[PDB]
């Protein structure tokens, strides 16, 4: 019923930062636990990213869904003050982020660790020797395709680690490493070396994969055969008037409805969970938006 | 041109005014008061109770348009709610006498299972215990105690061999919630049991219900694993294991989050997943799938689950209790 | 620039902003003003919502036309009048030849 | 030294009425008290040729 | 066409109008202006027995 | 109230003494405006208008 | 006008309306705008295009007998209302005088 | 709070075109704003699906999972009246729908658009020149298998449309017609024809679902072979004996690392979409249901 929470300093921050809180304003921000007066060293997602360290963003994404999630509104030499995120109250909320993808009433927002610039996500409290890292929120069509140039890169670098040549590494760089939205192309930073918790992610990627191979629908492949070549669509654009090897050997075999109907029913059912696997945090449903303002109404 | 058709003067001044009232907050304490009525406003929790007279009940303030009872009549009803407090919503079924054992814990969570017969006016329920005899010191001295003669409840399941066999047999059960009352008949009992709703005892000198699971089967998945987050609400699951010696029912509780709990589960059930999916049997059509698992609901973290006995028939069972539950069910996710 | 065997005929839309005039007798129809109400909704934890509500009811009077309005001077042309011609490959997407 | 203000002016709402507006004369204005119940509302026209 | 809907012949005690409407009637029956309308000629325009 | 404000807000030209000033003035339809011009005043200290 | 409509709406009376109705459309819209040309006349042109507004409308209204709107100066019941916009007003109020 | 939505209309209603929409008086529609005072182009799917527009299924779920729901209660001549659908609230629901299914208390109802023939779904109103359609309402278990075989049957009946001896219509039909649950048996006929390809409905929608299925056992593998680690999850070397020897032997190499990438982004960005659609999303909980009532308790 009430939702309030004080951070407390120990000692007072220098002039300068306390201008560069202050246009944080209003930014989401995970806290460590729910209570009343908190220390300044659970705020923030500081204490699991260190600039020492090279970034694992899958740990990144467990910590900040666990922590508490607030809204700064107000800042002072003494005390930052920040109302909490809890499950059942509707928030208004403000679109302040400085690489500022517009948002619609179309899709649920994504809290998402600081991909795409350390720096410009952290603000230094040097009076207090604590770094505080915001995280970002995106619209979930861009959030989701995000992740998925993510992993893709820990299991490419793997590869592209075989030291085989030097085209190898440019095509990964394209089509992964950025993000294309209207009028400009943003960077992602991609860690040197993979983080385990992505790969140890991936091994539970690549398990349901392993399943549901044998539970392809024979049909459904016979179909794209014939498909590509007869009829041309932008859809099959990556299949060229060329057959697939792999489609073919595998669609010899004579069909029979009874075993596809099994088949898609099984695997349709395997399906679902995956949704589980990829979405990796919360998430604010956006149920109205104003251009001008830049306030939506969260959930 | 003179006034309005719709005055504002007029709907303002006495329609605005019940609207503005909110919820009170943050009432400062005095230490030279240290008490008044009207701290009383801020604490009084307002429960919804009545006796049955015309004149008690309009004080009582039962009747209320909105879903929650508020007092004062009239005066009333400016909360706007009750702490975003939703009622429970009861759910009542109709059972044989013989398949649920009267002896109960009074919050354990109930099992329907749907039958195949169109049209039909009784339903199958099964509690944990009930449950593991269907199946096939610990719950098998407890679990024979209550119930006796394992065909009266393989007559209420005639699928159990095939569908353990094609592992659809977890998709016919639908969670239910916690036991709430029970009304004993020796024909058919009436059982009412609260769905998706903070679990609140309906009788009337009022109780608190917990809910509780054998320890046998309650398995404690933070504990196992292994500053630090710690979120408000952690939550009870279960898991529907399609094991080689049998199918098997396990709980969990843990704080991580959804994706990471999937994870758990899978390293958890690494070991079982070879020995049943190892050598003794060999992969076949429509075997593969493995297990589910689905939630039950939240339980306030750092709480925690008292250890009490259930004695029945002079012996006892070690159970865990979960207290201030709140019943929310999910589908089932096919683990492997 | 060789003449190919068709002819073409070219069919183009135009807006035109205007001040109009418009005239009403006398007596013409009647309103029945119902009760304005208030209503809450949306309780965020910032804000609350209030809404005013107000209902109304209006018949004919005689059985023949009672207003009028004419285009009294127009103001300003808004389509151009240019030779922009439509893309029928972004209008029909799907449509493709053989090759 | 020093900076000063200067004032502060705020614009004040002038407020219009239907019965005011001369549009008004086409209308007839009758305040049904409660419309809400009215399921549908009729007028009948009879003529001698 | 669609001749009367909401047309009810019961007697009434009718308010006399100065105002004549009598203007566009076989006019606007002819093609059709009024949803609902209904034509009495001879004995019938009379009025009805209660 | 606009009325009330009227006075605070005419924090200056409240209580000036007022005499004739002497410049041409035109009747523009409704509006009373008047009409100067400056030429001999940077005429006379030999300044360009 | 009852002219064209005395004898009833046949094929081709409803043929000789639509093509009244073209002609009009085409020769006589933004009278506002034509009077500029109109050149000497605009203010009588102006008060006869503003007088065929007022016939076409039908007056014949049940509460035709009612007095509800009267002058400043005594009787002359307000026969109807215009609404324009102030650049028509400003220009109306020019052309028709007092 | 209050919850209530009047719709008014332009035009009177016929005395004819009540009776239709009485029948359908308690029952869910999509509504466009969440405003009190409401048009009538706003309640309906017919924006979605036009009679002059051909129907899409991703179009119209896309529609339905971000849309607000309400219940009818009233019709008269001024504006139709419907209660707004809020999380946190009971609601009291009949099951007029034109092909019907049998309802069960403590089931999940899901909300599906309406694949059946326009007639079943629509209302028309000529007197406003609109036809408001209404969404198929449908327990969860039965729209998990009616999705699953009217799709399959898109896919036979293309096959034999292209290859005529790949199939026999007559096994289609025959495993596909008739649904079964819970004792009951409800047999549904799909569209005889879906024509040129890239046209009649549902056909467009499985085009994602074979992309994906032709993608999978090529892209699967890669994924695999890369995740081999001294420190990996210890299944998942059980889990390559599961796949098949056929696609077990492919060239990884044939391909150029370029296109690699491409077809692991069109299959990971697929695989995301399809599966929330399985999910069935909108989502309603029922606690009690009477059949001579036909009034589902529901949340």
């Amino acid at each position: 019923m009430d939702l309030k929470v004080v951070v407390s300093l120990s000692s007072r921050l220098y002039t300068d930062e306390i201008a560069k809180m202050q246009q944080r304003i209003g930014c989401i921000l995970p806290l460590a636990s729910t209570h009343g007066t908190q220390n300044v060293q659970g705020l923030g997602l500081g204490q699991v990213y260190s600039l020492e360290t090279v970034p694992d963003y899958v740990s990144m994404y467990n910590y900040l869904s666990d922590c508490t999630l607030a809204v700064l509104d107000e800042v002072s030499v003494d005390s930052l003050i920040l109302t909490k995120i809890v499950p059942g109250q509707t928030y208004a909320i403000k679109n302040k982020y400085q690489p500022f993808f517009q948002w619609h009433g179309t899709g649920s927002l994504s809290v998402m660790p600081p991909v795409f610039g350390r720096e410009h996500a952290t603000v230094k409290l040097e009076s207090n020797d604590v770094d505080i890292v915001f995280p970002m929120v995106l619209p979930t069509p861009i959030a989701e395709e995000v992740l998925q140039k993510i992993l893709l890169f820990n299991v490419y670098s793997r590869v592209v680690m075989q030291a085989p040549g030097n085209a190898d590494m440019l095509d990964v760089h394209m089509h992964l490493g950025s993000v294309s939205y209207l009028g400009h192309h943003y960077e992602l930073a991609l860690p040197e070396v993979p983080g385990p918790l992505g790969l140890a992610l991936l091994d539970n990627l690549s398990l349901y994969f392993c399943i549901m191979v044998t539970l392809l629908p024979r049909a459904s492949m016979r179909l794209v055969r014939g498909l590509i070549r007869h009829e041309h669509h932008d859809l099959l654009n990556l299949f060229q008037e060329m057959v697939p090897d792999e489609i073919a050997r595998i669609d010899l075999d004579d069909l029979s409805v009874a075993d596809d109907l099994s088949r898609m029913r099984v695997m349709m059912t395997y399906l679902q969970s995956l949704a589980s696997l990829f979405n990796l945090g919360p998430r604010l449903a956006t149920a109205a938006y104003s251009q001008e303002t830049l306030t939506a109404t969260c959930w | 041109m003179k006034v309005q058709g719709s005055v504002d003067r007029r709907r303002l001044q006495r329609r605005i005014a019940g609207l503005l009232p909110p919820p009170a907050r943050r009432l400062n304490i005095s230490r030279g008061s240290e008490f008044t009525r009207d701290v009383r406003g801020l604490v009084e929790e307002h429960a919804q109770a009545s006796s049955l007279s015309a004149a008690a009940v309009w004080r009582a303030g039962l009747l209320a348009p909105g879903e929650v009872a508020v007092a004062g009549g009239g005066s009333g009803g400016g909360s706007f709610s009750w702490s975003g407090w939703r009622p429970p919503v009861f759910g009542d079924f109709l059972i044989h006498a013989s398949s649920f054992n009267n002896a109960e814990a009074t919050g354990t969570p109930l099992f329907q299972f749907k039958q195949s017969d169109p049209f039909s006016g009784v339903d199958a329920v099964f509690t944990p215990l009930s449950l593991f005899i269907l199946m096939n010191g610990g719950l098998t001295r407890m679990a024979n105690l209550l119930y006796d003669s394992p065909a009266t409840l393989a007559d209420l399941v005639p699928d159990f061999g095939r569908l353990v066999a094609d592992r659809r047999f977890h998709n016919f059960i639908t969670p239910v919630g916690p036991l709430v009352e029970n009304i004993k008949s020796t024909y058919l009992n009436k059982i009412t049991t609260v769905v998706h709703g903070p679990v609140v005892s309906k009788a009337i000198p009022r109780s608190t219900v917990k809910v509780t699971v054998p320890q046998e089967a309650f398995v404690d998945l933070d504990a196992w694993l292994s500053l630090q987050p710690c979120p408000a609400d952690a939550r009870l699951y279960v898991a529907l294991t399609y094991e080689e010696a049998g199918p098997r029912f396990t709980f969990f509780q843990s704080s991580r989050g959804h994706c990471q709990i999937m994870n758990i589960l899978r390293i958890y059930y690494s070991p079982s997943i070879m020995h049943r999916y190892a050598v003794v049997q060999p992969l076949h059509i429509e075997e593969l799938t493995f297990g589910a698992v689905a939630c039950l609901g939240t339980f306030s973290a750092t709480d925690g689950w008292r250890r009490s006995a259930f004695n029945y028939r002079g012996s006892s069972l070690p159970v865990v209790e979960i207290d201030s539950f709140y019943s929310n069910v999910s589908d089932w996710e096919v683990i492997l | 620039k060789i003449h190919p065997g068709v002819a073409m005929t070219v069919v183009r839309t135009d807006e035109i902003l205007s001040e109009n005039i418009l005239f009403s007798s006398r007596a013409s129809t009647s309103m029945f003003i119902g009760t304005p109400n208030v209503s809450r909704r949306e309780a965020r934890v910032d804000a609350v919502t209030f809404e005013v509500h107000h209902e109304m009811a209006s018949i004919d009077t005689g059985l023949s036309y009672s207003s009028t309005m004419t285009p009294a001077r127009v103001a300003a042309i808004t389509t151009d009048m240019g030779i922009h011609t439509q893309d029928f490959f972004s209008v029909f997407p799907a449509e493709a030849f053989g090759n | 030294k020093f900076e000063v203000l200067l004032g502060v002016y705020t614009n004040a709402i002038q407020y219009v009425r239907f019965l005011e507006t001369a549009l008004a004369v086409s209308c007839v204005n009758t305040e049904f008290k409660d419309l809400s119940r009215m399921t549908d509302g009729k007028i009948q026209f009879r003529i001698s040729v | 066409m669609a001749s009367n809907e909401g047309v009810e012949n019961r007697p009434f005690p009718y308010l006399t109008v100065d105002a004549d409407l009598l203007s566009n009637l076989r006019q606007s029956a002819a093609e059709g202006l009024f949803h609902s309308f209904d034509l009495l000629v001879g004995k019938d325009a009379r009025e009805a027995g209660i | 109230s606009t009325k009330s404000d009227l006075p605070a807000v005419a924090a200056g030209v409240e209580d000036q003494p007022r005499v004739p000033i002497s410049a041409a003035v035109i009747k523009l339809g409704n509006h009373a405006v008047a009409v100067e011009s400056l030429q001999k005043m940077y005429n006379d200290t030999q300044s360009p208008y | 006008d009852p002219t064209f409509t005395e004898r009833g709406f046949s094929k081709t009376v409803k043929s000789d309306l639509i093509a009244m109705f073209k002609r009009h459309l085409l020769e006589h819209s933004f009278f506002l705008d034509r009077a500029e040309n109109m050149g000497s006349g605009f203010s009588q042109y102006v008060r006869s295009r503003l007088s065929e507004m007022v016939a076409a409308v039908s007056g014949e209204s049940v509460l035709k007998g009612v007095s509800t709107y009267t002058t400043a100066k005594g009787g002359e019941p307000v026969g109807g209302v215009f609404i324009v916009t102030d650049n028509v007003l400003r220009q109306l109020l020019t052309f028709l005088g007092e």
